[PDB]
Formats: structure tokens, C-alpha cells, sequence
DNA sequence: CTGGCCCTCGCTGTCAAAATTGCGGCTGGGTGTGCGCCCCCACCCCCTTTTATAGCCCCCCTTC
RNA sequence: ACACCCAGCC
DNA sequence: GAAGGGGGGCTATAAAAGGGGGTGGGGGCGGCAATTTTGACAGCGAGGGCCAG
């Protein structure tokens, strides 16, 4: 007993269950049943030295399919199946392939142009305009990400110039967060002027020469 | 035929010396063999 | 005086991981390098509005101009490109309007103007006055009118103008407020809406220079034009 | 010039090599040869 | 001191691959064409207040 | 200039 | 909820204050086809040392 366990039981029992090929109209109208209970019938006869095998559509459903078998000694084929609950049971061996064919040969080529028809409506191609477009690139005062930056501009002002001791105790909390830093994010969280920040910071903190990105500063006084 | 190791010539000046020519030359293959090699040309 | 250096061919050309020894090191001056950036930029936004290259032309002469002036540094390089782009369409006999030019870069009204007005002192040259003709024939393509609407445009604007029944309306606005008048005139309509973002004017400004030029209505028009509307049908805003 | 005029008639091609392809044989080294033979 | 044998080692021939230059002679047309990132340092513009002026235009209010 | 076509005669 | 209307801000100039922030200008960091040459390899010679001679 374990999540990954794959139960055999099927196997042990020699299930053999049918492995059907169908075109896409009548899987369709199986779907279109809604789960109905039942969609067709069909109809396995046996000859004296042959063997005939047909599928009998519902009358209600479309309001004759012959049956082709194939060699099954080719690949081994069998099927599983995974729950909800992570469990893990083989439900058989295919025994036999089947293959569903139409019984119509001229009329049923009218329902694959229709197919193809459908299956050509949401592919796009190019327009012709019989005037040329003079919709875009209309006059205007101002653009409209320009205005916007300019209101958030003068709604959030100028970083106002603060005492020293202030200042003195961002850069305190800011050693104390992280040990290196970049000149831009002290800038951002700081929120003092750039060359009153490069006063106070250069009486205190030194730059380090690195050879694997640029220069910094150091915070530590020392 | 590229940006401004490219293949050249492959727009030409439209021959309209007669209508045959113009004829002709709207009906022209190239190959880009180099211009050697007698075997394409046969 | 430079050249460049090709893309490697072989092995001697390539270093130890996968990159060529020589590289394309250019020797341009900051000032040559900003005006070609200021040159690209000015041929990509002269191509937004179809403008022909004899402008693009003026309009690089005149930024080379103020460039080696040196009187504007402090002003950004794309509004100074703006400005001489205006100067240019104007000096042609072919302005745009300031919004047209906007429209067409990240620099604004306020900003293209200011810089328009310190290139025209600076330059010490003049420019004529805009008349509302030369706003006509772009206006109303654009806007997809027949000819004989052209001319009934063109000839009531000037009329208008010129026995000074519109005491000090921009151009653009007495222009737009043609465009509406004789439209209406004609079988081709055209509403507010249309007019307004084709012109740049606001409702407000097309709807009290319909009302001042309204009354002067039959005396206005040319005198061989098809009223395909009665004169008195003109609907009044 | 007397030896390279009657190289403008020749044409091109037991197989024996033949014309101007032997002429470019011969007036070279041309270590490896096209159609040796011996006449033995 | 003399002679028979196998060893590391020096040198050579031989094969192979990479590297190299040229590929007819004249002629007549036409047609086109001419870095890049990220940072640091000087200099200038806008922030603000005042007031007159007027056309233009956004926003809110009101109508039906 | 340069380049690219085309073409003429062998 | 679309249309017309009213009130009010935006636009340009003007001097001036002081400083922040934007902008440039640095600015260093970042195809055939015979020949020719060289090398790599497989091989081989003479001699050394050992053992015998």
C-alpha cells in the first residue's frame, strides 16, 4: 500500500477491452448528447469464415458505420487509470483495434467542406481599406502619459531637505538593514536630495574600488 | 536582398526596349550559381 | 575620418571564449553623436505625418544652426528638434499646427513653443503669419471632402478673415469653424467630433466660432457654389 | 602566341585526355596526372 | 680486452592537414549609395509669488 | 568615384 | 445618461529670491585546384649496458 502503487488486478483477470478509432464528427455528437445514457448500438455478426462488425447511429442522436480490424501482435497496448485520491489501477489490455469508417463516399465529402469551412473561419488575413486611415496620430495639446507624470510630479513635490541628525538616523537603520549598498536605493529610501546626501556621506563613508561591477559606497564609519 | 553576405541582383531595371524583351525579362529565372561548374549550366 | 571593422572570418580573429579580439571602438565626439541621435530622430518623426525630405532637409539645416549657435543647451535636443521641425513646415508654406507637431513627440505645447520662441530670438529671423488657407487643404482632406468644398472653404475662411468679422481667434479655429459651415452646405457631413480631433479644437471653441460667424451666413459663401442645402438650413449649436 | 593560338580551337574532351586539359596538364608539373598510360 | 644481445633514445621519412594565390580580352549602357551601457560632473530650468490681458480648454453642473 | 546589373564581340 | 452651459485653470512676460531635479557632456568600461608550409606520426639506427667471451 503506497500513493505510487500501480494495482494489477486487472491484469491478473485478463481484461481485454476494444480500442476504437472515430472521425471527429461522431465523437462530436456523442459530446452533444449531454450524457444522455446512450448514443448508438453495435452490431457484431458472425460468419461461417468472416467476421462483420458495424455501428448503428441512434435516429434520435442525428436528429451505418463499418467496422475495420487491424493486427493487435504489432505493440502491446493496454490502459491505466489515475483518481483524485492519487491511486493508481490498471484497467486491461486492448485485445482488438477497430476503425470507423463512413458508409458514404460523394455526399459525405459535402460535410468535410464543411468542416474545412469551419475550421477556415477563425483563420485571419489581410484587409483592404478603400480610404486611406487618418485616425491616428490626432492632434493634441499634450499626450496623456505626460500629463499623468506631471500631475504625480507635483501631487508627490520636490524630497524635502531634512536636518542632519534625521538623515543620520536613515543611514543608521539602513547599516543596520544591509552592509553594502547602491547610491540609487539610498537615494529612494532615504528621500533626501542627491548632493546633500553625497555631503553627508562623504564626511562619514568612503568608497571602495570593486573590479567586478563599479565603485560604492560604505556606510560603516570605519 | 538584405540589411543595408547577401544574395545580388535578384531586383533588376525592367528591360522596355520591346514588348518581347519586357515579356522576357518578367519571366526570368536565376541561378545563384557563381560565375566554372558546367554541369548546372547544361 | 573613421572606419568601422567587419565581422570576423576565422579562428585568428576570435579570442579564447567566443568573442572577437576587435571591436567596433568609435572615435565620434559627444557633440557629433548627439546631433546624429538629434538627425535620426528628427527623419523618424518627420516620416510620422509624411512630411517630404526637402523639410527634413530645412529642418536638420536650421538644428545644425542653433547646435553651433550654442543658446539652447539647457533644453532637451528633442524639443529643440520639434521647434525647427515647426520653423521648417512654416518656412515652406506649409505649417503644421502646434498639436500636429506634438502629436508626433514626447515634448508637449508648452515646451515646443518656449523653445520655438527662444530658436526664432535667437536666430534673429521672422517667419510670416499663418493664414487660415494654409491650414485648409490637410484639414479637409484628412477629413475627406470634395473640391468644390475645398474652394468654398478656402474662399469663406479669407472672406471671413479679411473683413475682420473674427476679432483675434487663432487661425486653426476660424478655419475648423469654415470646414463645419460649408460642409453642412454640401450632400458630405460632418460632425463636431470629426472636426475637432482632425483640427486639434476643442467643442467649446468650434461652437462660438459657428455661433460669431453664423449670422454672415449667405453673403459669405462663393457665389458659384451648389447649395445642395438651403442657406437657412443650417442647423445653430 | 604561336602555341597559345591554336589553344583557342581546341575542344574539351580507351579514354585519353585530349586538347586544352592536356595542355594544362602538360605545362604544369601537375604531380598527380589524369589519364596516365605507358605504351609499352 | 673481446664479442652477442636487448634497451632507451635520436633522428628521419612519410603522411596528413591547414594555408595560399589565381581564375580571357575589349566594349557599351543604366542605377544606386554613403557604437552602446552606466556612471559622474557642470550648467540651466522650474518650483513659487505678484498682476494685467484674452482665447482656449478641462471639469463639473444642469437640463431634458 | 565605388558597387551591381544588363548587353556587344570572340 | 447625452448636450449645452457655467466657472475656472492654462497659456506668455516681467523681474527676484534658493535649491532640487533634468539635461547634456564627458567618460572610461565595455568555389575549384593545384601549390606551399608546417606538423604528427610510425618507423628505424647506432650505440650502451649487460652478459658473456
Amino acid at each position: 500500500a503506497e500513493r505510487g502503487e500501480l494495482d494489477l488486478t486487472g491484469a491478473k483477470q485478463n481484461t481485454g477491452v476494444w480500442l476504437v478509432k472515430v472521425p471527429k464528427y461522431l465523437s462530436q455528437q456523442w459530446a452533444k448528447a449531454s450524457g444522455r445514457g446512450e448514443v448508438g448500438k453495435l452490431r457484431i455478426a458472425k460468419t461461417q469464415g468472416r467476421t462483420e462488425v458495424s455501428f448503428t447511429l441512434n435516429e434520435d442522436l442525428a436528429n451505418e458505420h463499418p467496422f475495420v480490424l487491424q493486427s493487435v501482435g504489432g505493440q502491446t497496448l493496454t490502459v491505466f487509470t489515475e483518481s483524485s485520491s492519487d491511486k493508481l489501477s490498471l484497467e486491461g489490455i486492448v485485445v482488438q483495434r477497430a476503425e470507423c469508417r463512413p458508409a458514404a463516399s460523394e455526399n459525405y465529402m459535402r460535410l468535410k467542406r464543411l468542416q474545412i469551412e469551419e475550421s477556415s473561419k477563425p483563420v485571419r488575413l489581410s484587409q483592404q481599406l478603400d480610404k486611406v486611415v487618418t485616425t491616428n496620430y490626432k492632434p493634441v495639446a499634450n499626450h496623456q502619459y505626460n500629463i499623468e507624470y506631471e500631475r504625480k510630479k507635483k501631487e508627490d513635490g520636490k524630497r524635502a531637505r531634512a536636518d542632519k541628525q534625521h538623515v543620520l538616523d536613515m543611514l543608521f537603520s539602513a547599516f543596520e538593514k544591509h552592509q553594502y549598498y547602491n547610491l540609487k536605493d539610498l537615494v529612494d529610501i532615504t528621500k533626501q536630495p542627491v548632493v546633500y546626501l553625497k555631503e553627508i556621506l562623504k564626511e562619514i563613508g568612503v568608497q571602495n574600488v570593486k573590479g567586478i561591477h563599479k565603485n560604492t559606497w560604505e556606510l560603516k564609519p570605519e | 536582398w538584405g540589411d543595408q553576405q547577401a544574395r545580388a541582383g535578384v531586383s533588376q531595371v525592367l528591360n522596355r526596349l520591346t514588348f518581347a524583351s519586357t515579356l522576357s525579362h518578367l519571366r526570368r529565372l536565376n541561378s545563384p550559381i557563381g560565375r566554372k561548374l558546367a554541369k548546372p549550366r547544361q | 575620418l573613421s572606419t568601422m571593422i567587419g565581422k570576423g572570418t576565422g579562428a585568428a580573429s576570435f579570442d579564447e571564449f567566443g568573442n572577437s579580439k576587435y571591436q567596433n571602438r568609435r572615435t565620434m565626439s559627444s557633440s557629433d553623436r548627439a546631433m546624429m541621435n538629434a538627425f535620426k530622430e528628427i527623419t523618424t518623426m518627420a516620416d510620422r505625418i509624411n512630411l517630404p525630405r526637402n523639410i527634413v532637409d530645412r529642418t536638420n539645416n536650421l538644428f545644425k544652426q542653433v547646435y553651433e549657435q550654442k543658446s539652447l543647451k539647457g533644453r532637451a535636443n528633442d524639443a529643440i528638434a520639434s521647434a525647427c521641425l515647426y520653423i521648417a513646415c512654416r518656412q515652406e508654406g506649409v505649417p503644421r499646427t502646434f498639436k500636429e507637431i506634438c502629436a508626433v513627440s514626447r515634448i508637449s505645447k508648452k515646451e515646443i513653443g518656449r523653445c520655438f520662441k527662444l530658436i526664432l530670438k535667437a536666430l534673429e529671423t521672422s517667419v510670416d503669419l499663418i493664414t487660415t488657407g494654409d491650414f485648409m487643404s490637410r484639414f479637409c482632406s484628412n477629413l475627406c471632402l470634395p473640391k468644390q468644398v475645398q474652394m468654398a472653404a478656402t474662399h469663406i475662411a479669407r472672406k471671413a478673415v479679411e473683413l475682420d468679422l473674427v476679432p483675434g481667434r487663432s487661425p486653426i479655429s476660424v478655419a475648423a469653424a469654415a470646414i463645419y459651415m460649408a460642409s453642412q452646405a454640401s450632400a458630405e457631413k460632418r460632425t463636431q467630433k470629426e472636426i475637432g480631433d482632425i483640427a486639434g479644437v476643442a467643442d467649446v471653441t468650434i461652437r462660438q466660432s459657428y455661433r460669431l460667424i453664423y449670422p454672415r451666413a449667405p453673403d459669405l459663401f462663393p457665389t458659384d457654389f451648389k447649395f445642395d442645402t438651403p442657406v437657412d438650413k443650417l442647423p445653430q449649436l | 602566341q604561336s602555341l597559345g593560338e591554336p589553344a583557342t580551337q581546341m575542344t574539351l574532351n580507351k579514354n585519353v585526355t585530349l586538347g586544352v586539359p592536356r595542355l594544362k596538364e602538360l605545362i604544369n608539373i601537375s604531380k598527380k596526372p589524369k589519364t596516365p598510360s605507358l605504351t609499352v
